[PDB]
C-alpha cells in the first residue's frame, strides 16, 4: 500500500501541507526504504519546515541510494548552509555540479 | 420512618432470590419484608417455600401455618405443611393438611399421592 | 418402536388380554415415559387384574401428566374405593366431576 | 441499643456488592444503612444506582430524589433521574432533570447527549 | 491503514472536499474508533456541509473521548444553535469556557 502513501506524500507536498506529506512519506518509506525520490522529498519537506539537520539527513541517505541526484546535492548544500555548515555547503554544491 | 414501599422491595428481592435458589438470601428478604409488616400471606407462603427449600421443614411449617393464619384458603400452603409433616414421620397431621389442601382444589393431583402415601405410612 | 408396542398394548387390552397388554404399554412407556394414555390404559390393565394399588400409581402419573383425565380420576377412585381408601376415592371422583 | 456504626457496615457491604454487581444484595444492604439512618444522600443515591441496576426505575427515581432532596447537587442523580424519566418516556422531566444535571456541571457531555435526545423525542 | 486514511481525510478537509473529507474519516475511524480528533474534524465537515444533527452526533463522540476539548464544546454549540436549540447551544459554549 506503500504506493497510495507515495501519492498522498507527493500530492500533500505540492499543496504546501507539509506536515502532512511527511508523514505520508515516512509511511511510505517505512514500507519501501529504498525509495530514494520520497527520501528526497521528505527532506525537502522538512526543510520547508526549518528543519534542516532532518533534511541533511534524508537528502543523504536518498544521494546514498541515488548519487546523480543533483538536486539532492544541491539541496543538501542548502540545508547545510542553513545551519552553517560552510565547508560542507561547498562541497555539496559542488557535488551538484560534477 | 418512611420507607413506604420497603415491604415491596424486600419481598420483591426475595422472589428474585428464591428463584434463583437463593433461598439464604431470600429468606433473609422475606422475613425483613415481614418483620416491619408481618401481614403478608404471601411472604408468608414465601419464606416458609425458601424454608422448605433450605429444608429445615420445621421452620417451613411455621412460616406456612402463617400464611395460612392469614389466608387458610392457600392450598398450596396446606399441601406443603402436609408435605412437612410427612417428612418428619407425622403421618397423621401430613394427612389433615393433605386433605385439607384438596376439600380447596380436589384435583390437586399430588396431593392425592401424598395422602395416599400418608394413609399406608400411617 | 414405542409406538408398535403401544399398538400392542391397546390391541391386547381390547381382547382381554391384560397380562399381554401390560407388558406391552410397559415397554412403550419404557421407551416413551410421557404417554399419558399409555399409562391411564396400562392403569386399567392393573384394575381389571386386581392390582388396585398398582392401578392407583399409573392413573396418578397419567393425571400428572393430563389432570383432565376425569376417567383417569374416575378409575383412581375406583381403584383407591377398592382398597378401602374412600376419602381418598371420594375426592377423586369429585376430582372427575371438577 | 448501640451498633454505633451500623450504617457504615451496611453501606459498605452494599458498595461491594454494588461493585459486584450484586444488586439485589446491594438493595438490601443500602436499604438496611438508611432504614436506621435515612438521612445519607450517597445511600439514597447508591441505593438508586443499585435500583437502576436492577431495570426498576421508578424506585430508582424515589431513591434518586431522595439524595437530591438530602443534597441537590447531586447532579449525577439528576443525571440518572432523566434517564429514568427518559426511559419512561417522561421526556419532559427528562428535559428538566439534565438541563439540572448540567447548570450544576455544563461540561457532562452524556447529560448533554441524553437531554439533546430527550428534546428530539418530546 | 487507517492512518493513511486519517490523513487524507485532513488533506481533503483543509482543501475544502468536505464530501472526501468525510468519507476518508470514516474509514479511519471504523478501523479505529478511538480517534477523538478524527470525530472532531468529521462532525466539522458535516458541519461545513450543514449536516448539524451529524456535526453534534459526532462532536459529542469527540467529547465523549476528549471532554477537554473546547474546541469541540464550542463547535457543539454552534450545530446546536443551528438546530434551533439554544439552551443546549448556551450550555455546550459554557462547557467550552469551562
Amino acid at each position: 500500500e506503500a504506493e497510495l502513501a507515495y501519492l498522498l506524500g507527493e500530492l500533500a507536498y505540492k499543496l504546501g501541507e507539509y506536515r502532512i506529506a511527511i508523514r505520508a512519506y515516512r509511511i511510505a518509506l517505512k514500507r519501501d526504504p529504498n525509495n530514494a525520490e520520497a527520501w528526497y522529498n521528505l527532506g525537502n519537506a522538512y526543510y520547508k519546515q526549518g528543519d534542516y539537520r532532518e533534511a541533511i539527513r534524508y537528502y543523504l541517505r536518498a544521494l546514498k541510494l541515488d548519487p546523480e541526484n543533483a538536486e539532492a546535492w544541491y539541496n543538501l548544500g542548502n540545508a547545510l548552509y542553513k545551519q552553517g555548515k560552510y565547508d560542507l555547503a561547498i562541497i555539496a554544491y559542488q557535488a551538484a555540479l560534477e | 420512618g418512611s420507607m413506604g414501599n420497603l415491604a415491596e422491595k424486600m419481598y420483591k428481592a426475595g422472589n428474585a432470590m428464591y428463584r434463583k435458589g437463593q433461598y439464604t438470601i431470600a429468606i433473609i428478604a422475606y422475613t425483613l419484608a415481614l418483620l416491619k409488616d408481618p401481614n403478608n400471606a404471601e411472604a408468608w407462603y414465601n419464606l416458609g417455600n425458601a424454608a422448605y427449600k433450605k429444608g429445615e421443614y420445621d421452620e417451613a411449617i411455621e412460616a406456612y401455618q402463617k400464611a395460612l393464619e392469614l389466608d387458610p384458603n392457600n392450598a398450596e400452603a396446606w399441601y406443603n405443611l402436609g408435605n412437612a409433616y410427612y417428612k418428619q414421620g407425622d403421618y397423621d397431621e401430613a394427612i389433615e393438611y393433605y386433605k385439607k389442601a384438596l376439600r380447596l382444589d380436589p384435583r390437586n393431583v399430588d396431593a392425592i399421592e401424598n395422602l395416599i402415601e400418608a394413609e399406608e405410612k400411617q
